[PDB]
């Protein structure tokens, strides 16, 4: 099967710079038109660039809000399109997707945040306990994403994990929450397993009555 | 600039009952050589975009039967006849016939279901928290349905504002159900002022508005 | 490295350059 994949985001200053990469497996590049295409809750989904093939003289096109800030470019024998991103707008984060000719194939995306705000690292609370509800709070933390997991992955049946929601400190937070019976307190161990990437951040939590 | 504009954004269906999504475009999206530029999307949760249509009525490889697309030069239909659980998401429209290249702002499925009360609990601040110098106390609302649940946060019987913010999931793909939490933040030093807490939850699945409580004492 | 050429196909049939 085709398979693009999106590199480069990350969390950039405003009027800095960042370069995003899109490869492509079993898609023979060469042939066909390639497309960058932007996803905000905001602004939902944006076309932002396109770029044809060697003999249109790898015409672009571009959107009006990204003109003269972006350049796309593409190297075929690299099996590569490219984004050039300069004087970044906060306006420009989001996730930024590679797609071919027809829109069929989508890369996963990759996620560019644009802010002045530094990285901050989480903090975990626990939510302690017929049926318990027991949970861990991610508290203050930037920028997204975190990951939440449950012994290990063993723990899926029951498990709510909340939207991040933005603080008005401008820190995230968010509250992941299981149920299970009220009877397997005291013995049954259970573990959030949580993880902050951008601040190298890695925690495990026990969740046990008080 | 063309504008594609999806009225509606979203729309409830009963699983196995058909649905439509509607789109329409500021200016006709018939090309000259008679085809209609005009693509469909559905984004299913935490997925990136997927091709369901392309020129107006053609079904990309792939996609299921129950999808078809049918529309004018300015007015567009994305039907689904019999709405399986893995059509939820959000349907998108797009117009590639010209430069920018735009999508409406997408319309989104959710299922129909009995009416289920919400299983409320509530958490009060960890000691480890309160060390640092705030509080957070989290209620939860699990498994319920429709989607509009009041939530009202009592501090020592008097009703609060401004000071608490809620979460929702997505419709679990298993009962169509939501499940919320609502966090209230208050500073150490007020959380220690007073000693009831209160989550009142008024909800079509109750005859009564249900509150589970706590003091601060233990 | 086009697996086959379906895709192909298809994205010839629909390209336009020519209004
Ligand atoms: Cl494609
Ligand atoms: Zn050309
Ligand atoms: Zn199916
Ligand atoms: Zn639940």
């Amino acid at each position: 099967e085709v398979k693009l994949e999106e590199s480069g985001g990350g969390l950039v200053q405003p009027g800095g710079s960042m370069k995003l990469s899109c490869v492509a497996s079993r898609f023979t590049l060469s042939k066909y038109w390639m497309n960058w295409v932007r996803q905000s809750p905001e602004k939902g989904l944006e076309w932002v660039a396109q770029i044809r093939l060697k003999s249109d003289n790898y015409a672009t096109h571009y959107a009006e809000s990204v003109k003269g800030r972006f350049t796309i470019s593409r190297d075929d024998s690299k099996s590569s399109v490219y984004l050039q991103m300069n004087n970044l707008r906060a306006e420009d984060t989001g996730i930024y997707y590679c797609t071919g000719e027809i829109f069929v194939n989508w890369g996963q995306g990759t996620l560019v945040t644009v802010s002045a705000a530094s990285t901050k690292g989480p903090s975990v609370f626990p939510l302690a306990p017929g049926t318990a509800a027991l949970g861990c709070l991610v508290k203050d933390y930037f920028p997204e994403p975190v990951t939440v997991s449950w012994n290990s992955g063993a723990l899926t049946s029951g498990v709510h994990t909340f939207p991040a929601v933005l603080q008005s400190s401008g820190l995230y937070s968010l509250s992941s929450v299981v149920t299970v019976p009220s009877s397997s307190l005291g013995t049954q161990t259970y573990i959030c397993n949580v993880n902050h990437k951008p601040s190298n951040t890695k925690v495990d939590k026990k969740v046990e009555p008080k | 600039d063309i504008v594609m504009t999806q009225a509606a954004p979203s729309v409830p269906v009963t699983p196995g009952e058909s649905v439509s999504i509607s789109c329409r475009s500021s200016k006709s999206l018939l090309h000259s050589n008679g085809n209609t530029y005009l693509y469909w999307f559905l984004q299913r949760p935490g997925q990136s975009p997927q091709l369901l249509i392309y020129r107006m009525s053609n079904l990309a490889s792939g996609v299921p039967d129950r999808f078809s697309g049918s529309g004018s030069g300015t007015a567009f239909t994305l039907r689904i006849s019999r709405v399986e659980a893995e059509d939820v998401g959000v349907y998108y429209c797009m117009q590639h016939l010209e430069y920018p290249f735009t999508f409406g702002a997408g319309t989104k499925l959710e299922l129909k279901r009995t009416v289920a009360a919400p299983s409320v609990f509530i958490f009060p601040p960890s000691d480890e928290q309160l060390k640092s110098g705030t509080a957070s106390v989290v209620c939860l609302l699990n498994n319920f349905y429709p989607r509009e649940a009041k939530v009202q946060w009592k501090v020592d019987n008097a009703l609060q504002s401004g000071n608490s913010q809620e979460s929702v999931t997505e419709q679990d793909s298993k009962d169509s159900t939501y499940s919320l939490s609502s966090t209230l933040t208050l500073s150490k030093a007020d959380y220690e002022k007073h000693k009831v807490y209160a989550c009142e939850v008024t909800h079509q699945g109750l005859s009564s508005p249900v509150t589970k409580s706590f003091n601060r004492g233990e | 490295k086009d697996e086959d050429g379906d895709y192909e196909e298809l994205v010839l049939a629909l390209r336009s350059e020519e209004d």
